[PDB]
């Protein structure tokens, strides 16, 4: 067994982490008071779920998690929420004034004063691990803390935990639920600084989650609660291999080996199906072929983009529920004849498949219906570069006028960091183009 | 706990400030004696932002009342909610300022400014995490204009990393007390360009025209004008006073609204505004269209003469959030010419469930438009018409000012006008 | 099409299907950057207080 | 009101479409870089498809199908036909072609020699050269990827004049992937006796501007060959159009996409003396005949634009 430490940064990271750990407890049979009647090894053990939960002598199963935010109101809800008894105060770190949607304020001004405390608390969790494999970092791109403090933390984690793997769950900004005009600035700044320190990052575009909630769950105006319960289902699907017995993606290094052939191109596209409303009394249950086919529908992707116009470098299918390998192969054969699935010439054209027999758990009173089988596809396709192009274009529009730049320079940052970050993104877009691209008439 | 310290200075500042505290006290369930008697926990969730909690679960406004003559503050103390203010927070002199910026800024005001800073310091020391200050004042008089901007400069010196926000009433010859108002306003505007982060430009010409043309008030009084301002001030501070995601504090508001440091002068607006029909229900399309109409804006500038850099819209009451989005994106897509293309997604929308006292639905508009240059152009024209002949300057040189300070103030505001024109063509 | 690496347990199983073959900055460096930004903040504040003193 | 942007000032077809939209009183033209549009008349090269369909509250439509270039570039069209099982290398309506880079150079020679051993004139294009023996064709290409195609040595020759020609068909594919064939085609006829190239760029003897329209051409087929345009030719044309567009439909369809596409195509056909129709090439940004501009562009607005954006007998044949 090798432990995994989760780090939740800023409002988006904290609220999504709250949703994930609630779901983990339901999946593993852990009550809100931390007790787990199935763990017959009281006070310890090296089971698969111990990668995410430590154990006290009184039988409490404690998440290996740190929550950090620069203002206290979001983490205060963790202290008073349903799963308050799960965490001890040292896992919850708050400041008094946030980064004001300003990367420079989160990375320099405020980050420099709290980074040592955050590292001390993480070190306390790491000291409790017999073989720590790495970190899972949850944060927004757009917030000042999620962007600015995360990039600072990732740099220091590389220094202090050089051999550890680092995975991200990153919230890509969408104007339909966005809170700041400068979110394109913060996104590019944090991606540039974090790029060399992250081994694999799962981007989740709020626009995609919003539309899935509207279309599939019939929610006219989704809230963060609606979005986070959907996001936590996808996160749970991705991390399930670390928390349950299995052979695929059983350590963080396997995510990189299986999904990331080049270090910089480390942003897999997640696609999840089926998403079905709780309100309807009877849904028709989608077969293995139908949910597998749905993995190639852009409407089910965590980032809206067209994989038909890119190339694949790796593809994993993560099933939960009533699924047998025979039906997966039959589904894949049918899909390959009818779909535009082209791999790069230097990579094998295949799927790595994992099946977990337990069906996906849903939160009682939630919006997702309980389904008989579900699947999350993780593909590394050049098509996700469309998301970078969209962000870089919004960056260019504002920066050409130096709009809002004075807020960042005012916090000690230099204008050179903007262009240096943007040039790194331009090279990243160029990297995706190289890997994946072949009037009056 | 992100506390705001409120300051109201001079006649106009204290009269509008008193009405603002009456309005938001009713919204938060605070009676004139400071006791809470509402029926919703949302009224108390962020009440710390504007109120201190004293002994006996009583709520005292974090407000400081400043004037160089006692008259207006005597009438505030004898007013409806006059007993809710902390008695030690009344700071006043006796000589008055004579509608003279120099008296407020350099002579009479300088004698009193240290006593105000003592009360500011006392309120700031009792703040868990002070976020900044909001000042209410006029620019056309002496105390609010001259001493108000002196206070802003000294506060910035002592709290350089805090946000400074003002509600500044701009003078107009149509609603004028004295001919020297363009002088006082031009000197004040330069101070605001340097020392505030956000300034709501409230034009008395617009308030009068709204009262006369829209509200059908044949003879508007200053009380009628201040009724519009207090409703507007409650709207633009809703995001600070109630739980919300957007522009929830002064600094996040500034980062969203101010793309260049000197261009921080906002045009506010409010809807509904109608003659006394009054019980008629208002729909989301009607709120949105009214809120964006020039007739509902309080800076007497035509937004179709310029372009929006940023816009914040706040809807209050129970309404369809989906419908709010459709009409907000409707007006945005249909009139895309008036929004700058180089700031993507520059219109932000918030919704608060608690509506004002007498309405089921309302909307407040905050625009950073390059058309505000028309306001500064009008003041510059009125300034120059007198300064060309050095008219009425003896009132100021008698207080020790030199003509060079007027020349520099004139150049500074013309520079501000030129800066707006740069981005209007961009 | 071929199935390889079939591993089975009581909670699930996994395998691979192949359809076609192919054809850091140190702590002191970070510290210098954080301190350089902090000095630029102090210089800007020093200029402001000098401007206000004038 | 609906909003649109113009990104290709050189398109005569869409310069007309834009002025028809600016005559309904319900369409407004924005600056070309305003992202808040309903309709993009995009640029011909490097259209930023990845930035479409991300504007909240806006249904966005663009006049180009991402990925249709596979059909509209000569080298990729040859590769598409030979590698798509729906079309097969046994495709009967496409002349024998080979993609060779200055590779299918060796397979071209084996086919070339086997018929010179047993007429074999070929053509080069990507700038045209027609030669009878293969050694000369290859030396011209090393002077960009080209294709060598079997030259139709027995074309259908119009009389009087003994003159070559080709047929241009305009095809509109809407957002639902309905395939609309404009009822009016044009014959770009050579004015010299068989003169090998019929491009309108390359006069006015038998018909104005070397353009014969379907009414006259059908009248000719009845008088000289005792058949009709519909029977002898148009049935094969409709078959080829459907075969090509249905083949790429899974790759380019925008049915479940966050934005929608339509596109106007120019199909070029040749007819041999046995009244067999051969596909020459597909053009993704075609112009129109001067007479047919008003009718076709109005049809574009009716079928492709107003269908998605409703305003306040069809000229197309639905395939
Ligand atoms: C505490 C007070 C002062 C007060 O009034 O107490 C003595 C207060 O104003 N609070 C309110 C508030 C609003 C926004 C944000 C925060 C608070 C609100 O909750 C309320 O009570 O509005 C008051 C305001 C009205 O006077 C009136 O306006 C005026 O004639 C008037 C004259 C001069 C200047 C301004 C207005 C008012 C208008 O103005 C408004 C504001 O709605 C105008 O067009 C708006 C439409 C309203 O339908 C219409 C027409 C009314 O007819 C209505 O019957 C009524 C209400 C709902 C009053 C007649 C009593
Ligand atoms: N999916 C999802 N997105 C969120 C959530 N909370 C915030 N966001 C997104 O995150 C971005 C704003 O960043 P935040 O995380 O709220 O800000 P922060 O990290 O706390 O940083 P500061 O508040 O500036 O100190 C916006 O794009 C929001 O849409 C959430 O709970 N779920
Ligand atoms: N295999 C072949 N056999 C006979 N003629 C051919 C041929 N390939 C091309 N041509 C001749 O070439 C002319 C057009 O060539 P092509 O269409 O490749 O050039 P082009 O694409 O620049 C003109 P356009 O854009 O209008 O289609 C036709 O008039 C046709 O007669
Ligand atoms: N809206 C409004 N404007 C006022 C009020 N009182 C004065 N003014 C305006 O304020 C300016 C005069 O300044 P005033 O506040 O009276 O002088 P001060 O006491 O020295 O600050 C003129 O432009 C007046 O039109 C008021 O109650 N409401
Ligand atoms: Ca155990
Ligand atoms: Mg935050
Ligand atoms: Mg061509
Ligand atoms: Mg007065």
């Amino acid at each position: 067994m090798r432990e995994c430490i989760s780090i939740h940064v800023g409002q988006a990271g904290v609220q999504i982490g709250n949703a994930c750990w609630e779901l983990y407890c339901l999946e593993h049979g852990i009550q809100p008071d931390g007790q787990m009647p199935s763990d017959k090894t009281i006070g310890g053990g090296d089971d698969s779920f111990n990668t995410f939960f430590s154990e006290t002598g009184a039988g409490k199963h404690v998440p290996r998690a740190v929550f950090v935010d620069l203002e206290p109101t979001v983490i205060d809800e963790v202290r008073t929420g349903t799963y308050r008894q799960l965490f001890h105060p040292e896992q919850l770190i708050t400041g008094k004034e946030d980064a004001a949607n300003n990367y420079a304020r989160g990375h320099y001004t405020i980050g420099k004063e709290i980074i040592d405390l955050v590292l001390d608390r993480i070190r306390k969790l790491a000291d409790q691990c017999t073989g720590l494999q790495g970190f899972l970092v949850f944060h927004s791109f757009g917030g000042g803390t999620g962007s600015g403090f995360t990039s600072l933390l990732m740099e220091r984690l590389s220094v202090d935990y050089g051999k550890k793997s680092k995975l991200e769950f990153s919230i890509y900004p969408a104007p339909q639920v966005s809170t700041a005009v400068v979110e394109p600035y913060n996104s590019i700044l944090t991606t540039h600084t974090t790029l060399e320190h992250s081994d694999c990052a799962f981007m989740v575009d709020n626009e995609a989650i919003y539309d899935i909630c509207r279309r599939n769950l019939d929610i006219e105006r989704p809230t963060y609660t609606n979005l986070n319960r959907l996001i936590s289902q996808i996160v749970s699907s991705i991390t399930a291999s670390l928390r349950f017995d299995g052979a695929l993606n059983v350590d963080l290094t396997e995510f990189q080996t299986n999904l990331v052939p080049y270090p910089r191109i480390h942003f897999p596209l997640a696609t999840y199906a089926p998403v079905i409303s709780a309100e309807k009394a009877y849904h028709e249950q989608l077969s293995v072929a139908e949910i597998t086919n749905a993995c190639f529908e852009p409407a089910n992707q965590m980032v809206k983009c067209d994989p038909r116009h890119g190339k694949y470098m790796a593809c994993c299918l993560l099933y939960r529920g009533d699924v047998v390998p025979k039906d997966v192969n039959a589904a894949i054969a049918t899909i390959k004849t009818k779909r535009s699935i082209q791999f790069v010439d230097w990579c094998p054209t295949g799927f790595k498949v994992g099946i977990n027999y337990q069906p996906p758990t849903v939160v009682p009173g939630g919006d997702l219906a309980k389904v008989q089988r579900a699947v999350c596809m993780l593909s590394n396709t050049t098509a996700i570069a469309e998301a970078w192009a969209r962000l870089d274009h919004k960056f260019d529009l504002m920066y050409a006028k130096r709009a809002f730049v004075h807020w960042y320079v005012g916090e000690g940052m230099e204008e050179g960091e903007f262009s240096e970050a943007r040039e790194d993104m331009a090279a990243l877009e160029k990297d995706y183009e190289e890997v994946g691209v072949d009037g009056e008439e | 706990m992100r506390e705001i310290v409120h300051i109201q200075a001079g006649q106009c500042g204290n009269q509008i400030g008193a009405k603002f505290w009456e309005v938001i006290s009713d919204e938060h369930g605070i009676d004139p004696t400071g006791s809470y008697h509402g029926d919703s926990d949302l009224q108390l969730e962020r009440i710390n932002v504007y109120y201190n909690e004293a002994t006996g679960n009583k709520y005292v406004p974090r407000a400081i009342l400043v004037d160089l003559e006692p008259g207006t503050m005597d009438s505030v103390r004898s007013g409806p909610f006059g007993q809710i203010f902390r008695p030690d927070n009344f700071v006043f002199g006796q000589s008055g300022a004579g509608n003279n910026w120099a008296k407020g800024h350099y002579t009479e005001g300088a004698e009193l400014v240290d006593s105000v800073l003592d009360v500011v310091r006392k309120e700031s020391e009792s703040c868990d995490c002070l976020q900044g200050f909001q000042l209410t004042h006029s620019l056309g008089g002496g105390t609010g204009s001259g001493m108000g901007t002196l206070l802003i400069s000294k506060i910035r010196e002592e709290y350089p990393d805090r946000i400074m926000n003002t509600f500044s009433v701009m003078p107009s010859p149509k609603v004028s007390d004295t001919v020297v108002e363009p002088y006082n306003a031009t000197l004040s505007v330069h101070q605001l360009v340097e020392n505030t982060d956000e300034t709501y430009c409230i034009d008395n010409e617009a308030l009068y025209d709204i009262c006369f043309r829209t509200l059908k008030l044949t003879t508007p009084t200053y009380g009628d004008l201040n009724h519009l301002v207090s409703a507007t001030m409650s709207g633009v501070t809703t995001c600070l006073r109630f739980p919300g995601q957007l522009n929830a504090d002064l600094r996040k508001l500034a980062v969203n609204m101010v793309p260049f440091p000197r261009l921080h002068f906002f045009m506010p607006g409010f809807a509904p505004l109608t003659s006394r029909q009054q019980y008629r229900a208002l729909t989301v399309p009607e709120l949105t269209q009214q809120m964006f109409d020039s007739k509902n804006m309080m800076a007497a500038c035509d937004p179709r003469h310029g372009r929006y850099l940023t816009v914040a819209a706040i809807f209050r009451g129970r309404m369809s959030m989906k419908e709010v989005d459709e009409q907000m994106l409707n007006v945005q897509n249909k009139n895309s010419s008036y929004f700058v293309e180089w700031i993507p997604n520059n219109v932000k929308t918030a919704v608060c469930d608690i509506p004002p006292r007498g309405l089921k639905m309302s909307a407040t508009f905050i625009g950073n438009s390059t058309a505000i240059q028309e306001l500064f152009k009008r003041i510059s024209e009125q300034f120059t018409a007198m300064f060309r002949r050095k008219a009425f300057l003896h009132w100021y040189t008698g207080e020790g000012m030199d003509e060079m300070e007027f020349t520099e103030a004139e150049s500074n505001m013309n520079d501000l006008v030129s800066e707006y024109q740069q981005y209007q063509d961009a | 099409m071929e199935v390889i690496e079939l591993n089975k347990c009581t909670s699930g199983q996994s395998f691979e299907v192949i359809l076609k073959p192919p054809s850091d900055p140190s702590l002191e460096e970070i510290q210098k950057k954080l301190e350089a930004a902090e000095e630029r903040r102090k210089y800007q504040e020093a200029e402001l207080l000098k401007h206000l003193a004038e | 009101m609906y909003t649109f942007v113009v990104r290709d000032e050189n398109s005569s077809v869409y310069a007309e479409v834009s002025r028809l939209l600016l005559a309904t009183g319900q369409w407004k033209r924005l600056r070309k870089d305003n992202p808040r549009f309903n309709l993009m008349l995009g640029e011909r090269n490097r259209l930023p498809f990845g930035r479409l369909g991300h504007e909240p509250g806006l249904v966005q439509l663009v006049n180009y199908y991402r990925g249709a270039d596979k059909l509209c570039r000569k080298a990729s069209l040859v590769k598409l036909i030979k590698t798509s099982p729906e079309l097969s290398e046994s495709c009967t309506w496409f002349p024998e072609s080979y993609v060779i880079y200055p590779d299918e150079r060796e397979v071209f020679l084996a086919a070339y020699n086997r018929r010179r051993e047993g007429g074999n004139v070929w053509i080069a294009k990507s700038g045209i050269l027609i030669s009878s023996e293969a050694s000369e064709l290859l030396d011209f290409i090393d002077e960009q990827v080209h294709v060598i195609q079997k030259y139709l040595e027995k074309p259908l020759l119009l009389e009087p004049g003994h003159r070559k020609f080709d047929i241009r068909s305009w095809v509109l594919v809407d957002h639902l992937y309905n395939i609309y064939l404009y009822r009016e085609g044009v014959l770009r006829t050579s004015s010299e006796p068989y003169c090998h190239l019929t491009n309108h760029c390359i006069y006015g003897r038998y018909e104005e501007g070397n353009e014969m329209f379907f009414e006259e051409f059908n009248q000719y087929l009845m008088d000289a060959l005792n058949t009709t345009l519909e029977n002898s030719i148009l049935l094969q044309i409709k078959h080829i159009i459907r075969s090509c567009l249905m083949c790429i439909e899974p790759a380019i369809s925008t049915k479940h996409l966050h934005y929608q596409s339509f596109q106007l195509f120019g199909f070029d056909f040749m007819v041999d003396e046995e009244l067999k129709v051969w596909l020459i090439e597909v053009n993704g940004a075609p112009a129109c005949a001067q007479k047919l501009y008003a009718e076709l562009c109005q049809g574009i607005v009716d079928v492709a634009i107003s269908s998605v954006f409703p305003l306040a007998t069809s000229i197309f044949i639905k395939l």
